[PDB]
């Protein structure tokens, strides 16, 4: 349950599950990726369908 | 708020309502100082006590 937030310090999501990584080339055991492990909490206004 | 704050730097004050500390420390000190002297000192002495003969004229 980390919150992700943007440039503005306004929480745009929450992230939280289980990290996947890697099991002489070794593997990043220090960094791993979560797959759908965001939701999405805000939606960003946009211009798309107004003007010409 | 919605505008954009950096994270890396040291947080300094950047708009009307930004809050600041300041330390005074301060300690300023000055001095001045003048001397002048003069002293002048003569004493002259002439005398006889006994005098010659062909002398006592003068």
């Amino acid at each position: 349950m980390t919150p992700l937030k943007g440039v503005d310090s306004q929480v745009y999501a929450l992230a939280q599950g289980n990290i996947l990584v890697g099991g002489v080339q070794v593997n990043q055991l220090n960094g791993g990726r979560i797959t759908n492990g965001a939701i999405i909490e805000r939606e960003l206004p946009t211009q798309f369908g107004a003007g010409n | 708020n919605y505008g954009y704050q950096p994270l890396f730097e040291d947080r300094r004050p950047r708009n009307i309502g930004d809050t600041l500390t300041i330390v005074l420390q301060e300690n300023v000190s000055a001095s001045k100082s003048s001397s002048a002297n003069a002293s002048r000192d003569g004493k002259t002495s002439f005398g006889f006590d006994t005098v010659p003969r062909y002398l006592q004229g003068l």
